[PDB]
């Protein structure tokens, strides 16, 4: 969900830029484990 | 009328270097004990630095065609160009091969060349090829020739790498001409007669005393003098001397009366030398000049000189014989004779004199192969373990 | 011929380009980075006073190296001969292995492409494909990697997928918009994928058995492949290759790690359009292979049983396919394809099973809209 938040910000950036499809605009599930770790750390720390 | 290289003949692989625009003659060598990697020992500097041909000598075990070698792998002949030859390091007994490992000395493709115990596999064998068109493949290889070796396993050449400051022998696609020089042929070697490169004890007098350095006083500095001593020392490595001829080619030839050579103490690794002060002192390899370290064997005290005799290519004539012959050591430049000071665990000091005592005659005793190998191992081990101790001290 | 050519090439090392000399060479990876830099630098790229008048030096160097590694990979001996154990063949393969290191190939495959984009107006801007780094360049690298080193280690397979394959697949998926699909870059990248990458992954299917640890990785691969499969600009052969590769991989993947791809499959199958053909085959194969995991309470002893959310999703999948078949007019091929799928999923679903009235929440379909599929 917070990846969706980030992707909404980056999508607004995409329309403002007029182009430049970002490689990580794919869904959070589609993202790699390494990229998902940036949000996983916050998930783990807040819940724990 | 021209000698041909065949199996069981001791050979050395010489190469040429153009460092800072000079012609330097180097030989492919390797100290089998310890580091298996091969290096190059300078032989053109025999005037100033003695060459350690003991680790440079190589023997040709077999010379078979590539077809026969492939068939055998699937399962005194003369070297003909186009065969694959099996080199065995004489001192160590391992075989030259491409180690298939690399030091990455500015060449990724290059493979290091070292020694291997097992002759099985395609790494040990080296196909032989002519350097130029003067001898096509299949022709008999003469003793004086330039040869290029191609690794069976890696299909590279025995190559001299100039990339680093230190010259390296590596398997590379670039080809370097190698020359095979015959050290000796044991097939025609006469038994009981002294030949170059043999490790021997210089027994002296009727008391059977031997020219030995001081004992294990824990000091390499104290182990630099020489003195006659008899007793249980005669069955120790402390009295083994290696007679190294001043010539690289045909070094294993029979010693003739009046041949200049250097005596090397096997255990300590130092060469016998004469000071200007008429006292013998063992100096290192770097400070072992021909004038300082050259000695000759004479039959009698008579001062007649044979002048200059040509050095004969081949086995030569057997003159000095073990036990039966009586020899006199004469320093080449000073003309002095080795003698005993007689000032006295006998510990009779050995000195140099321009007349000497009457009983300066010596006898020569061969050393067994096992004893010689053990003495060389002792030397190469004490060197490394002294470096290790000094490094720990620092 | 290959033995003669390799021997001549190593006899004359000057034919390998400056990088692969071995004489103070920077290596293939550094050379292609330098070629990239040449490609962006206009001063050193062009003549600097058409194709004949203007030759891109960076692309020329790239193509030269690609051709060299391609030729060496083709010269590499065959696997049947190397299994037979011919000494000459193993020698040649070892020489090629010495010639090219593995890390250089990994780095070249890891190097990415520039992405053509739409401009402010909306028209696509396309970099000159004849200039710069192109998928055919990596095709040769993959050919060499397959024929010389060979992919026989799961660790190396997943590392390569980390570094150079999954990013390419994701870029191809992201370039599936109607405007960006028609770009020649997309065609070239689809060609590269469907001709080199997917066949390699298909031939390396058994290694995918041990993928428990990289579940996120395997799920990302599955999702990217499925998105490419729904991509439209593909040719018939490209679609066939994608279908074969995906079926082969999912065949030996462990059942619980289908679940993420199944979640995406269940809401896209009820359309029963032409794009729905291969999801049906994938579902049929999965359920036929893993019915024990579903039917029996124990399931596979090593694997276990379902998490019951997969069971609910499978039930709604079955019902959706059933109703869609009921509504759709009879097509012979479509109905002969859906029947085995429907029967297999019905059999896999335990008859004694009871549906839970508790619905699922956070329906991803809202985020997964029609446009851009997300």
């Amino acid at each position: 969900n917070y990846h969706n938040i980030w992707a909404k910000k980056k999508k607004m950036e995409l329309e403002s830029k007029g182009g430049g499809n970002h490689p990580l605009l794919v869904p959070y599930d589609t993202l790699t484990a390494k990229e998902k770790a940036k949000d996983r750390e916050k998930a783990q720390d807040i819940l724990k | 009328e021209i000698q041909f290289l065949r199996t069981d003949d001791e050979v050395v692989l010489q190469c040429t270097a153009t460092i800072h625009k000079e012609q330097q003659k180097l030989c492919l060598a390797a100290e089998g004990f310890g580091n298996r990697l091969c290096f190059l020992e300078s032989t053109s500097n025999s005037k100033n630095v003695p060459p350690d041909l003991s680790i440079c000598t190589f023997v040709l075990e077999q010379s078979l065609s590539v077809r026969a070698l492939q068939e055998m792998l699937a399962n005194h002949r003369t070297l003909l160009y186009g065969h694959a030859i099996l080199l065995r390091h004489s001192y160590s007994g391992m075989y030259l091969c491409c180690l298939s490992t690399s030091r990455s000395s500015t060449d990724k493709l290059a493979f290091d060349v070292g020694l291997q115990e097992d002759t099985t596999g395609e790494a040990c064998w080296w196909t032989i090829h002519p350097a130029s068109k003067q001898r096509s493949e299949g022709e008999k290889v003469r003793v004086g020739d330039d040869l290029i070796l191609v690794s069976v396993s890696s299909e590279r050449y025995l190559h001299l790498s100039y990339g680093n400051g230190s010259l390296h022998v590596d398997a590379a696609f670039q080809q370097t001409l190698w020359s095979v020089a015959p050290i000796s042929s044991g097939s025609e070697a006469a038994q009981g007669y002294l030949i170059g490169g043999d490790v021997l004890r210089l027994l002296h007098g009727h008391m059977d005393e031997c020219l030995t350095v001081p004992s294990g006083e824990h000091g390499e500095e104290q182990r630099r003098t020489v003195h006659y001593e008899g007793g249980a020392v005669s069955v120790h490595a402390r009295s083994l001397w290696r007679l190294e001829t001043l010539r690289v080619a045909w070094s294993g030839s029979h010693i003739r009366w009046g041949q200049p050579f250097r005596l090397r103490h096997v255990t300590t690794g130092k060469y016998l030398s004469l000071m200007e002060d008429k006292n013998l002192l063992l100096m290192d390899k770097e400070k072992a000049d021909v004038k300082s370290t050259a000695f000759t064997f004479r039959s009698s005290k008579e001062k007649l000189d044979v002048g200059v005799r040509k050095e004969v290519d081949g086995m030569g004539t057997s003159e000095i014989k073990y036990g039966d012959s009586v020899c006199y050591i004469q320093h080449v430049d000073t003309g002095l004779w080795l003698t005993y000071q007689s000032v006295d665990s006998i510990q009779r000091k050995a000195i140099m004199h321009h007349e000497g005592h009457m009983d300066d005659g010596i006898s020569l005793s061969r050393s067994q192969h096992e004893e010689s190998r053990t003495a060389r191992v002792i030397q190469s081990t004490v060197f490394l373990f002294n470096r290790f101790i000094r490094g720990l001290d620092a | 011929n290959a033995n003669v050519v390799v021997r001549l090439l190593i006899r004359r090392p000057e034919c390998f380009g400056p990088a692969l000399r071995g004489e103070g060479g920077n290596g293939l990876l550094a050379a292609m980075e330098e070629a990239i830099k040449i490609a962006e630098d206009p001063s050193r790229d062009g003549p600097s006073p058409e194709e004949d008048d203007t030759i891109h030096m960076g692309n020329a160097i790239m193509t030269f190296y690609s051709a060299l590694i391609d030729l060496l990979g083709r010269c590499a001996p065959e696997m049947h001969l190397i299994h037979a154990g011919k000494g000459e063949a193993i020698r040649i393969r070892s020489i090629l292995r010495s010639l090219i290191p593995l890390g250089d190939l990994v780095g070249v495959i890891s190097i990415a492409f520039q992405m053509p984009t739409i401009a402010k107006d909306g028209n696509v801007v396309e970099p000159d494909m004849s200039a710069g780094f192109c998928p055919d360049h990596k095709a040769a690298m993959v050919l060499f990697l397959d024929r010389v080193y060979g992919i026989e280690v799961q660790d190396f397979l997943l590392h390569l997928l980390e570094v150079g394959f999954l990013p390419d697949l994701r870029a191809a998926a992201s370039l599936d918009t109607a405007a960006l699909s028609a770009t020649d870059m997309a065609l070239a990248l689809n060609r590269y994928l469907c001709t080199a990458v997917l066949p390699l992954l298909t031939r390396c299917a058994p290694l995918f058995a041990g993928t428990e640890h990289h579940a996120s990785l395997i799920d990302s691969l599955l999702h990217t492949v499925y998105r490419l499969s729904k991509g439209c600009s593909l040719t018939k052969a490209q679609r066939d290759s994608i279908e074969v590769c995906l079926l082969s991989i999912c065949g030996q993947l462990r059942p619980s790690m289908m679940q993420h791809l199944l979640r995406r499959l269940v809401f896209d199958v009820p359309l029963l359009n032409e794009h729905a053909k291969m999801p049906l085959k994938l579902l049929t194969n999965h359920y036929e292979r893993c019915w024990k995991y579903y039917c029996l309470p124990g399931g596979w002893g090593n694997f276990g049983a379902a998490s019951e959310e997969e069971l609910h999703l499978s039930r709604k999948l079955f019902w959706g396919i059933f109703d869609a078949l009921s509504q759709k007019k009879y097509e012979q091929e479509l109905f002969k394809l859906a029947l085995p799928c429907l029967s297999a999923v019905a059999g896999a679903l335990p008859p004694d099973y009871m549906e839970s009235n508790y619905v699922s929440m956070m329906e991803k379909q809202s985020s997964m809209d029609s446009e851009g599929n997300f």
